């Protein structure tokens, strides 16, 4: 069971340097004096560690406190522990570190370790409450405080201490790194004497593989455990603990990075460089080698990056005549439907989806906001005047007396119907019979089938010829279009733009926006489908009106036409190049310099 | 995409209670007053209830005071019209619809053309 | 968004179809994410588990 302790207060964190320490063994193969480079999760050289006192004294009253928060596990961690009494127990590892996520626990006491996987429910405030026995103190007594209850168990595992015992200076190094890839979880180790060195001591030790766990579990943040000797239910005023916390551990974070180890002939980790630490590092790892003679050389590559993306497109008031259709007076009839074509002008579909004011937008095939995105290489309008209920038979594949008797629909449309209210515009007082349609036909008729044809057809078994009378009825009615009408009766304009996607060339495209003209920073630009990266700066050359291109004495183009406003624009590649290391012999000095080749030093 | 949805329609007893409700996808719903209309069998759409924008005006029919109560949830973006006390002449198919003020004045008793109209659903009081 | 290979999401979060936010509760373009299948025997070859 778990015990309350008190409040954390939010310690502002401390840091510290660390000497080129937490190299382990990448992989499981003997090598003997030879320099070989990989590329895995490290701890950079001479980086910042966050280190915690075991116990913490930083009340006035003189308050001890474990200092035991949270923190983040991102791919990787080091822990080091400057120790001499076993205070502390083991780790935990998890997400949410609750019933709801699976945990790990791993602690040790004085005999083994246990490895435990479960759906632990721990407290804010593990710990293990530790004693020694009143006759042979040999070895210490422990209960477990660290979880209230353990479900769902998936692994364990007991082996070996992990931290050897500590029973008067003699600190000592415990050093570990966690690593969580590919569902296994692996821990490596070592164990050092170290003497008079408060933070982590100037030299190099490696790390070996001591376990590895199958666990396949989602790590994000982990806490130590630590060892209360004391009474919390009556803490003392100072020595209950141990010199305010001498003992204490560092917390590093990796990254993936590139080393260059040594192997000697024994086989074992004597010395290593990071790549990227200077520019020395970095000549060292091109060279392959361990010491860089005198004279100049090229390690890298310099290269400027574009920033963000621009796409242009022309400058027309002229457009698509959508305007001067669906805001048209007049409209043509239902059962004689006048279809226009749109084509050699640009359209602007976000003026008709952004309106607010057509009752039904329903696209097939193109979503409605990319419709300015793509290019179409005809687009058809449709535009006329249906009641309400039968705006629903207006869509692929539908049943009804307009969507069979007066215009079948396919099943495969690329195209959108679009409606709006037109009470105020096509009804009348007295009704506007103006519009005619059919409720009787011989048969169903064809996709984009149009007739028109006024034979009066035959419901009965005797023929019609022409003329009206028992079993003879005129094709078109009328419909008594009125304002105070309801709403399956009411008017509602409706306009179907059916967009032609093939191999054929595209007469319809959306300008989109246009994007403002940023210049003199080199950005990756797509001018009418010419996609590039450079700098655009103004140039005083003419292009015929008909050129958009210009090209080089070779393929490479440099300059072109601004479709908005003429002003022809050239491309020059931003700056590339090469980084070469001016630096003496190594065992003179360490100290470099660095040289830019075929570029000045503004965007260095 | 604007697309108005009513539901809660059906079949209920006179004297007893109903909930009608209208929601808004594609666009929202708060920036439009909402307006609860009805057409019953042989009769035009009249004008039931009437909610501004924010919620702090609303307007009811004279044949409906102290029966019908009006409500929206801007977070939720659906409009709510709870029916007590129903009675066979409130038999009709019932249409919820947004619209913006025509007029000065924060009242919405008037009328005005209104933008965007659902489908609808039965109301049928009968026993 | 489509999967990272082998990855594991057992979440049971209400999806929103539309512009307007679940918060965890189905109604307009909102719906719980899994779906259940009449597996009968009676059912066609491309419909049996
Ligand atoms: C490490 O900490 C010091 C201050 O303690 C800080 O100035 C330095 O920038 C940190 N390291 C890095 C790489 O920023
Ligand atoms: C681990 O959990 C976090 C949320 O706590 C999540 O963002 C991440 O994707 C998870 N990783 C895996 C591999 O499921
Ligand atoms: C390590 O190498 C030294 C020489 O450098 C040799 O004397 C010693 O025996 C080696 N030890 C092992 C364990 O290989
Ligand atoms: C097109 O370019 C001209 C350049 O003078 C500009 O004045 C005009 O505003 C541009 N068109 C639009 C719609 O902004
Ligand atoms: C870039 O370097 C050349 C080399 O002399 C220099 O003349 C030119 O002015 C430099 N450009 C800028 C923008 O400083």
């Amino acid at each position: 069971q778990c015990v309350n302790l008190t409040t954390r207060t939010q310690l502002p964190p401390a840091y510290t340097n660390s000497f080129t320490r937490g190299v382990y063994y990448p992989d499981k193969v003997f090598r003997s004096s030879v320099l070989h480079s990989t590329q895995d999760l490290f701890l950079p050289f001479f980086s910042n560690v966050t280190w915690f006192h075991a116990i913490h004294v930083s009340g006035t009253n003189g308050t001890k406190r474990f200092d035991n928060p949270v923190l983040p596990f991102n791919d990787g961690v080091y822990f080091a522990s400057t120790e001499k009494s076993n205070i502390i127990r083991g780790w935990i590892f998890g997400t949410t570190l609750d019933s709801k996520t699976q945990s790990l626990l791993i602690v040790n006491n004085a005999t083994n370790v246990v490895i435990k996987v479960c759906e632990f429910q721990f407290c804010n405030d593990p710990f293990l409450g530790v004693y020694y026995h009143k006759n042979n103190k040999s070895w210490m007594e422990s209960e477990f405080r660290v979880y209230s209850s353990a479900n769902n168990c998936t692994f364990e595992y007991v082996s070996q201490p992990f931290l050897m015992d500590l029973e008067g200076n003699f600190k000592n190094l415990r050093e570990f790194v966690f690593k969580n890839i590919d569902g296994y979880f692996k821990i490596y180790s070592k164990h050092t004497p170290i003497n008079l060195v408060r933070d982590l001591p100037q030299g190099f030790s490696a790390l070996e593989p001591l376990v590895d766990l199958p666990i396949g579990i989602n790590i994000t943040r982990f806490q130590t455990l630590l060892a209360l000797h004391r009474s919390y239910l009556t803490p003392g005023d100072s020595s209950s603990g141990w010199t305010a916390g001498a003992a204490a551990y560092y917390v590093g974070y990796l990254q993936p990075r590139t080393f260059l180890l040594k192997y000697n002939e024994n086989g074992t980790i004597t010395d290593a460089v990071d790549c990227a630490l200077d520019p020395l590092s970095e000549t060292k790892c091109t060279l392959k080698s361990f010491t860089v003679e005198k004279g100049i050389y090229q390690t890298s590559n310099f290269r400027v990056q574009p920033t963000e993306s621009i796409v242009r497109f022309p400058n027309i008031t002229n457009l698509c005549p959508f305007g001067e259709v669906f805001n048209a007076t007049r409209f043509a009839s239902v059962y004689a439907w006048n279809r226009k074509r749109i084509s050699n002008c640009v359209a602007d579909y976000s003026v008709l989806y952004n309106s607010a004011s057509f009752s039904t937008f329903k696209c097939y095939g193109v979503s409605p906001t990319k419709l300015n995105d793509l290019c179409f290489t005809n687009v058809y309008a449709d535009s006329f005047v249906i009641r309400g209920d039968e705006v629903r038979q207006i869509a692929p594949g539908q049943t009804g007396k307009i969507a069979d008797y007066n215009y079948k629909l396919p099943d495969d449309f690329t195209g959108c119907v679009i409606a709006w209210n037109s009470n105020n515009l096509d009804s009348k007082v007295g009704g506007n019979y103006n519009y005619l349609y059919r409720l009787f036909r011989k048969s169903n008729l064809k996709p984009f089938e149009r007739d028109i044809s006024t034979e009066i057809y035959q419901a009965g078994s005797t023929p019609c010829n022409g003329v009206e009378g028992f079993n003879c009825y005129f094709p078109l009615q009328s419909y008594g279009f009125q304002p105070t009408n309801g709403v399956g009766y009411q008017p509602y304009r409706v306009v179907v733009l059916s967009f032609e996607l093939l191999h054929a060339p595209a007469t319809v495209c959306g300008p989109k926006k246009s994007t403002n003209l940023v210049k003199n920073k080199c950005v990756n630009f797509n001018f009418n489908g010419l996609t590039g990266t450079g700098v655009l700066t103004e140039s005083n050359k003419k292009f015929l009106p008909f050129q958009q291109f210009g090209r080089d004495i070779a393929d490479t183009t440099d300059a072109v036409r601004d479709p908005q406003t003429l002003e022809i624009l050239d491309i020059t590649p931003c700056s590339f190049g090469g980084v070469s290391v001016i630096t003496p012999g190594t065992n003179t000095s360490n100290q470099v310099a660095v040289l830019y080749q075929g570029v000045n030093c503004t965007e260095v | 995409q604007v697309q108005l949805q009513e539901s809660g329609g059906g079949l209920v007893q006179p004297g007893g209670s109903l909930r009608l409700s209208c929601a808004a996808s594609g666009f929202t719903l708060d920036y439009y007053a909402i307006g609860w209309f009805r057409q019953a069998p042989g009769k035009e759409r009249e004008g039931v209830s009437c909610i501004s924008s924010s919620g702090g005006r609303t307007n009811y029919a004279d044949s409906v005071k102290g029966r019908f109560t009006i409500s929206r949830d801007n977070t939720k973006n659906t409009v709510y019209l709870q029916m007590n006390s129903l009675k066979p002449e409130d038999t009709a198919v019932y249409y919820c619809a947004a619209w913006e003020a025509s007029r000065w004045y924060c009242p919405l008793q008037f009328s005005a053309d209104f933008s965007s109209w659902g489908q609808g659903t039965q109301v049928t009081v009968s026993s």
